[PDB]
């Protein structure tokens, strides 16, 4: 809708409860890089996000 | 006059239950078969809910 996130009406649905037997103190996210096919004369490596 | 006496209550003469039939497809056979576990020192937490 017009608002990106403040307005909404639903609920979050649980799926499965799982254990993790190790101490956790830090978290980090990942990302995916699409390989870019460049001309041989460029001689460089590039990615598109 | 009216005198109140011991209350009248009918006990249920039946007790029969209808349980689920298939659902989760053999809780112990998908990963442990009938009886097959790991070594002693591997006290892995494996609970099925
Ligand atoms: C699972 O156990 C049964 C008997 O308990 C036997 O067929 C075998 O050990 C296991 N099944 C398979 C397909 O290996």
């Amino acid at each position: 809708l017009v608002r990106d996130l403040p307005q909404g009406f639903s609920a979050l649905e649980p799926l499965v409860d799982l254990p993790i037997g190790i101490n956790i103190t830090r978290f980090q996210t990942l990302l995916a890089l699409h390989r870019s096919y460049l001309t041989p004369g460029d001689s460089s490596s590039g990615w598109t996000a | 006059g009216i005198y109140q006496t011991s209350n009248f209550r009918v006990q249920p003469t039946e007790s029969i239950v209808r349980f689920p039939n298939i659902t989760n497809l053999c809780p112990f056979g998908e990963v442990f078969n009938a009886t097959r576990f790991a070594s002693v020192y591997a006290w892995n937490r494996k609970r099925i809910s």
